[PDB]
């Protein structure tokens, strides 16, 4: 794809008490929509078809000023955009010698600026929108009629307006951010636990700059879609009602610019959801490029681990050492077992104290032997039990990559690599376990070594006798 | 209990309910005595007739909570469950001898609680493949020995810094 | 227990339980990956528990 994004239509302003939203798409406030609505419904009688004439001109000069405040917050614009794609791709990054908190510093800095030459300017535009509202006021407080005229133009205008609501598609933007959302604030939790697991800061600091940029565009959207909402919802509350026939003047005019407001609402709204979406979609895919370049080296982090953790070495260490000290034990044992079998039958009942000590060390021996037997068993038992946690967790990382849907990945990688941080608890305790038989069959060699040598001196002995 | 992890979790779930704008937020704190592990190892052992030589069983990584400092030495008697009902149709007697029980129908204090009613000297506590079928037999696990509730050296009364303990 | 039978407070305790014991209670092995593998969606089962004590 591409690195950088192209539209930067999506930054925006209202003003400090939020009586005026504007926009950076055309015509960047929704009462100039209130404004053509108000001039079809000018052009509706004749006293006021004078006003579209006259509105006409002026609009159209609030236009002009408002294209050409844009055009000034397009050469501020570029300012911004030229840091915007510092910080989107890494080796654009790496190319300077700026480090990143300075950058984005002044990202916030020119980014404050931005939005102030917006604001000023439309400060100067809003001034002129009170003028001409105010005489839109002087319009409907011109009418002939004080409360002679009907309701006939604002419930036709609930049919046209109500048809236009029909037309339009609600549900897949409402799905669409819950989607997103779900998988946004899934993202933030997983670059911030691999935040701490990786070792490139690099990628992680362009992912997370993108983060915070994709929720200022969620917030946005979901702005919009609120007012939006609740825009249809008024104007199908108006829909409901009891229909009178006869109006005054000045509860008409409330009418008038209520439902005006709603429509010049939704037709600003419709637009802003427009780009939102489309913007929106693209700063997926650039988080998706970047996702792609991290799991390898998080594959290799996982490879290293697994050798880490699961002691295998040492226990190897162990259990062939134990079974070596069992092979030497069976080994001097039988080299004495034939002397052994002669100097019981030897003795001929003669000597009775040291006769009961010859078998009292037999006894001893023999069951230090099953001891060890039973020890071998023991530790062999405890080191499958691990070796099986080992070869869940590979049988899993077999199945893992096969999947193979770009972000996702990220995610299992995550999760097999979270489930040996769950496996060391149980882990641990079982190579503790370990190490205290071994240390017992340490104890039961000297036993037999010392049990041997006292078996030697003894045949000594019933020789001498 | 008391650990540092459980004040990290205390101090996070405490920035929670700041956080969600509750109406009131109060933290409160005790000073209980709770029963933990040492340096020794606690263990069990075969111990022959003869008493020549030791079999380790093993040094089991679980303990019960609020157990006695002791060491004792018996035979052992298979006690099934520890119930009352399972105590009265008990072959042997009981007196002068450890227990063995297997985890189930009843909290560990009762069955700990009734072994001692019929003088007995101690209780080994495991868990067998019927009842709980896990895959490895080596995992170890932990049980308080409390009949009834609260911290058990202020019976009745509260355990803050106000009643001098 | 001590809410109900000490204070005089009525109290209640619910869970969606199974036939059998749950193997590894108050065990070293009792984790996350044990547990989804045991209840195979667990989303919607806490979510139904929250919604009783909601309700
Ligand atoms: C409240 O009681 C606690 C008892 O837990 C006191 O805290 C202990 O005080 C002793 C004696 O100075 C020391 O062991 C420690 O300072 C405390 N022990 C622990 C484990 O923290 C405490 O001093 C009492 N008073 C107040 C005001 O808290
Ligand atoms: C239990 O202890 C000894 C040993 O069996 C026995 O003589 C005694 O009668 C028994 N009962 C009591 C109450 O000590
Ligand atoms: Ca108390």
């Amino acid at each position: 794809s591409t690195n950088t994004t192209d539209n930067i239509d999506y930054f925006d302003i209202s003003d400090e008490s939020n009586y005026y939203l504007i926009s950076q798409l055309r015509p960047h406030f929704s009462n100039i929509y209130f404004f053509d609505e108000f001039k079809r419904y000018a052009s509706y009688h004749t006293e006021i078809k004078r006003y579209e004439d006259i509105h006409k001109t002026k609009v159209n000069s609030l236009l002009n000023e408002a294209s050409r405040a844009i055009g000034i917050c397009n050469r501020a614009k570029n300012t911004v955009k030229g840091l915007i794609n510092i910080l989107e791709n890494p080796q654009k990054f790496k190319t300077q010698r700026e480090s990143y908190d300075v950058k984005l510093r002044q990202y916030e800095e020119k980014k404050e600026a931005f939005r102030g030459c917006l604001l000023n300017k439309n400060r100067k535009n809003l001034d002129q929108i009170k003028k001409i509202n105010n005489e839109i006021r002087d319009l409907l407080e011109k009418l002939k009629c004080s409360q002679d005229c009907q309701t006939n133009v604002y419930f036709d205008m609930i049919k046209i307006y109500l048809v236009d609501f029909k037309k339009m598609p609600y549900e897949n933007y409402d799905t669409f951010i819950k989607q997103y959302k779900n998988s946004y604030l899934s993202g933030v939790d997983m670059i911030r636990k691999i935040e701490k697991q990786i070792d490139n800061p690099v990628t992680i600091n362009a992912i997370k700059f993108t983060q915070k940029e994709m929720g200022y565009i969620i917030d946005r959207f979901e702005y919009h879609l609120q007012k939006v909402k609740h825009s249809i919802d008024q104007v199908t509350a108006l829909s409901d009602g009891v229909k009178p026939k006869q109006v005054t003047k000045n509860r008409l005019k409330e009418y008038y610019f209520n439902i005006g407001n709603y429509y010049s609402i939704f037709k600003f709204g419709k637009d802003s959801l427009n780009m939102l979406n489309k913007a929106l979609i693209h700063k997926e895919k650039i988080v998706h490029n970047l996702l792609g370049e991290l799991f390898g080296h998080l594959e290799e982090r996982i490879s290293k681990l697994i050798d880490s953790e699961y002691f295998i070495t040492e226990s190897n260490n162990i259990i062939s050492q134990s079974e070596e000290t069992l092979k030497l034990a069976e080994d001097v044992y039988d080299k004495n077992t034939k002397l052994i079998e002669d100097l019981t039958l030897y003795p001929h009942l003669e000597i009775n104290e040291f006769k009961k000590d010859y078998d009292n060390n037999v006894e001893d021996l023999r069951e230090s032997i099953i001891y060890i037997q039973s020890y071998v068993s023991s530790i062999k038992s405890a080191y499958r039990y691990n070796v099986l946690e080992k070869d869940s967790v590979e049988s899993k990382q077999k199945n893992i990559p096969a999947n193979s849907n770009a972000q996702k990945k990220v995610d299992e990688l995550l999760s097999i690599i979270d489930s040996i941080s769950y496996s060391n608890f149980s882990v641990a305790e079982n190579f503790q376990k370990m190490k205290d038989y071994y240390k017992e069959i340490e104890k039961l060699k000297i036993k037999i070594l010392q049990l041997i040598e006292a078996i030697k001196k003894y045949q000594q002995h019933v020789e001498e006798l | 209990a008391g650990s540092q992890k459980d004040e990290n979790l205390a101090l996070y779930v405490e920035n929670q309910f700041r956080e969600f704008k509750l109406s009131k937020v109060w933290r409160d704190q005790h000073f209980v005595k709770i029963q933990v592990k040492d340096s020794a190892q606690n263990s069990v052992i075969i111990v022959d007739k003869n008493g020549r030589l030791v079999y380790l069983v093993e040094n089991p990584g679980g303990y019960v909570a609020y157990s006695k400092a002791a060491t004792v030495t018996g035979k052992l008697v298979h006690a099934n469950f520890g119930t009352k009902k399972d105590f009265e149709d008990l072959y042997t007697p009981v007196n002068g001898s450890i227990v063995i029980v297997r985890a189930g129908k009843i909290t560990f204090a009762e069955k700990v609680a009734n072994a001692e009613s019929l003088n007995a000297i101690g209780v080994l506590i495991y868990m067998d493949q019927t009842k709980f079928p896990i895959v490895n037999a080596e995992l170890s696990f932990f049980g308080h020995a409390h009949l009834g509730t609260g911290d058990p050296y202020t019976p009745g009364f509260p355990s803050f810094n106000h009643t001098q303990f | 227990f001590p809410f109900l039978a000490y204070s005089g407070i009525p109290a209640v305790s619910f869970c969606f339980c199974e036939d059998t014991d749950y193997p590894y209670l108050g065990t070293t092995m009792d984790t996350y990956k044990e547990l989804i593998e045991r209840i195979p969606e667990l989303n919607k089962v806490a979510r139904a528990a929250a919604e009783v004590a909601g309700q």
